[PDB]
């Protein structure tokens, strides 16, 4: 039932968006998170931020000595999100007035 | 802190302000912090929270001050740049509504029922009279 | 169950509207025809 939330709430709720992937570490206690990016009013994209052997996190924008690494992490799209229920009172009044 | 044009008041104030904070210590619960304060990407959300400083439930309004971990010290500090009123702000519902959707589900069908019954009686009562008048008229025509 | 309250608020008025419109058309269409038949019948009576 996440579809009834705005993309902005989903984007500011990193525990929700850790539930968008399952991660298998190559070495014990290697960690990973998804960075979210708004794509439309109804969709987002996510890309992993993953620790290497040196304890540091790398993602699409990582550099060494200022040179982009361009490692090749994926971007995955999630879509279908709607606006939150601010409309309920005006709408059920409209329906009643219409019926009347 | 979020400016007043960025607040969706029904999301904050459909519940009373009475339980946004722990009564034992008057800090606001974590779920309301990102709803009231803007923070950068990758930020440690456990490092900042809001303290209640005055309120009134009959006006549904809450006044708060923010405290953040000092990067240099094992202690919390205020964030003085957080608003035009400094580390302190107030929030309010802008309009006076409540749980009125719950009786609306009782009231709407009742009015519809009353209006439907009245409509039925208003149409139904004359239709019976018309029939009788028509019959009487034909009967009289036949007699004549 | 219980997820459905918000769509029930959409769906109930729509069905009522559809049923009301149908009821209106079902009563309304013959009432116009009855009137015309009555008039025609009286007109014919007068002619006879």
């Amino acid at each position: 039932n996440l579809v009834d939330k705005t993309v902005d709430e989903i984007i500011n709720t990193p525990e929700i968006l850790n539930s968008f992937f399952r991660f298998t570490p190559a070495f014990e206690d290697q960690k990973a998170t998804l960075v979210a990016t708004k794509q439309s009013d109804t969709s987002l994209s996510v890309s992993p931020r993953i620790q290497f052997l040196d304890g540091n996190f790398y993602d699409l924008n990582s550099t060494i000595a200022g040179v982009p690494l361009n490692i090749g992490f994926p971007s995955r799209v999630f879509a279908g999100f709607a606006a939150l229920p601010a409309w309920v009172i005006p709408v059920s009044v409209g329906s009643s007035v219409g019926i009347l | 802190f979020k400016p007043g044009n960025q607040i969706d008041f029904n999301r904050l104030f459909t519940l009373p302000v009475t339980e946004l904070f722990d009564p034992n210590t008057m800090f606001v619960y974590d779920q309301y912090v990102p709803l009231l304060v803007n923070l950068p990407s990758g930020f440690d959300q456990a490092s900042i929270r809001l303290k209640v400083i005055s309120y009134s439930v009959e006006n549904q309004t809450l006044g708060v001050r923010l405290e953040f971990k000092d990067p240099q010290t094992q202690q919390f500090i205020p964030v003085l740049n957080a608003s035009s009123t400094g580390p302190q702000t107030v929030f309010q519902p802008f309009n006076q509504w409540a749980d009125y959707v719950l009786p609306l589900i009782v009231t709407v069908p009742i009015v519809v029922i009353i209006l439907s019954v009245t409509l039925g009686l208003t149409i139904g009562i004359p239709m019976h009279r018309n029939k009788k008048a028509l019959q009487a008229g034909f009967d009289l025509s036949n007699k004549k």
